[PDB]
């Protein structure tokens, strides 16, 4: 359970605009 | 205090011409355009890099520079006499918004007039109240939109100031008014004050002090 | 077929609240992000506050001058936006406007967290702050000067200072003067009083033969005003 949280951390990431902006940007370079 | 725009910009109907936002994070950020007729809604002409939405005439475009946003119109329409204001992020990575000073866009109905200045130190009544206004009258020209701004010597003053919105006068000319408000010790303090307007890149600056 | 209707505006004294509604139809309002933008009188518009979607968490950000006495929160069972408001000040005063926010973010060219646009515009409400009580004019003249005058004629007028509300009637000489005279529009001063400015222009050569009256009238208060105006010294 205890690694089972941080995987449903990053899923809200990608659904965050916020969040996904600055993983976009990451790729773009 | 982070986006600037010219205020007051002029076309004749058919001819060209365009507006531009100015701020660092314009560097970073596009910016979007709206239009904005009194008592109407704003609406939205252009955003991002070129994305116009539906219902918009294709005579508008936008265009993207350095630190510079800039909205074109070709050909221009009696119609786009109207406002226009520019809107992106307050700062580069901010999660905020914010939106430029405006521009009144005249469609020209008239030939442009140059405003005749004048400045008036406080009254030798008013000092007697301890008081101290200074009024920067403008009057006869033309578009109706110009930028005024109070110097205290050579520095510029921030708080104090207000100023009307220009109005029409009794030959379809445009006047205003700017007023600055001080308390005796200030007027006594400083050598001058400056009352600058700008109107279609022309600037006059009537100067005034305390003695006499 | 996007429909914005504003609400809950009107008058309040300084330090006091109030609670602004904002409906929604035409599109998905559930998700939608929605922004508050107000104009004051006379000035451009200034982006307030707005509200995220499901995604974000409902999270919201304020503009730095607001931020501290406003909240925006959202009832999408209704399609419903709220925005409470304390501590009200003069500079609240202005229409507002509720703004379906659309998002940008150029994937080539672009940087996080992109940028916001204002996609449908309601109408607004307006709202109006004072705590000015029916005020009588203070008159003070524009005295001309030789280093005022340019050429034989001189510009010579009246301040109408702090009164409230309007309006105001001005003449000089009882009428008898028309020819050179233009009243100008009042400034609303942000303490919360009214002030405007008279004036004509006349001969230098007629400072001595003339004497010059402006005839202020203030009925709201039942006040009326006579003040001579002469040459400095």
């Amino acid at each position: 359970n205890e690694q089972e949280l941080l995987e449903l951390d990053k899923w809200a990431s990608l659904w965050n605009w916020f969040d996904i902006t600055n993983w976009l940007w990451y790729i773009r370079r | 205090y982070e986006l600037t725009q010219e205020t007051g910009v002029s076309v004749a109907l058919g001819r060209t011409v365009t507006i531009t936002c100015r701020g660092d994070s314009l560097r970073s950020h596009y910016a979007s355009w709206y239009q904005k007729k009194p008592g109407q809604a704003p609406i939205l002409l252009f955003y991002g890099k070129n994305n116009r939405p539906s219902g918009v005439p294709d005579r508008f475009s936008g265009s993207a520079s350095g630190n510079r946003a800039s909205l074109t119109i070709s050909g221009a329409q009696a119609e786009d006499d109207a406002e226009y204001y520019c809107s992106s992020r307050d700062k580069s990575g901010s999660r905020l918004s914010v939106f430029g000073g405006g521009t009144k866009l005249t469609v020209l109905s008239q030939p442009k007039a140059a405003p005749s200045v004048t400045l008036f130190p406080p009254s030798s009544e008013e000092l007697q109240a301890n008081k101290a206004t200074l009024v920067c009258l403008i009057s006869d020209f033309y578009p109706g939109a110009v930028t005024v701004a109070w110097k205290a010597d050579s520095s510029p003053v921030k708080a104090g100031v207000e100023t009307t919105t220009p109005s029409k006068q009794s030959n379809n000319k445009y006047a205003a008014s700017s007023y600055l408000s001080l308390t005796p010790e200030q007027w006594k303090s400083h050598r001058s004050y400056s009352c600058q307007v700008t109107h279609e890149g022309s600037t006059v600056e009537k100067t005034v002090a305390p003695t006499e | 077929e996007v429909q914005l209707v504003e609400s809950g505006g009107g008058l309040v004294k300084p330090g006091g609240s109030l609670r602004l509604s904002c409906s929604a139809s035409g599109f998905d309002f559930d998700n939608a992000w929605m922004t508050w933008v107000r104009q004051p009188p006379g000035k451009g518009l200034e982006w307030v506050g707005r509200i995220t979607g499901p995604g974000e968490g409902w999270s919201v950000d304020y503009a730095a001058p607001v931020e501290g006495r406003f909240t925006i929160s959202r009832l999408n069972w209704i399609n419903f936006l709220y925005l409470e408001m304390n501590n009200l000040r003069m500079e609240d005063s202005g229409l507002y406007f509720c703004a379906r926010t659309g998002k940008y973010y150029d994937f080539w060219s672009g940087y996080p967290p992109g940028e916001e646009y204002f996609q449908d515009w309601g109408r607004g409400t307006l709202v109006t702050v004072s705590s000015a009580s029916t005020k009588g004019p203070s008159v003070f003249p524009l005295a001309p000067s030789s280093k005022s005058t340019s050429g034989g004629t001189a510009a010579l007028g009246c301040l109408v200072k702090d009164y409230f509300p309007e309006p105001v009637t001005v003449s000089w000489n009882s009428g008898a003067l028309t020819s050179g005279v233009h009243t100008f529009p009042a400034v609303l001063q942000s303490s919360g009083l009214y002030s405007l400015s008279s004036v004509v222009t006349v001969p230098s050569s007629s400072l001595g033969t003339q004497t010059y009256i402006c005839n202020v009238n203030h009925k709201p208060s039942n006040t009326k005003v006579d003040k001579k105006v002469e040459p400095k010294s």
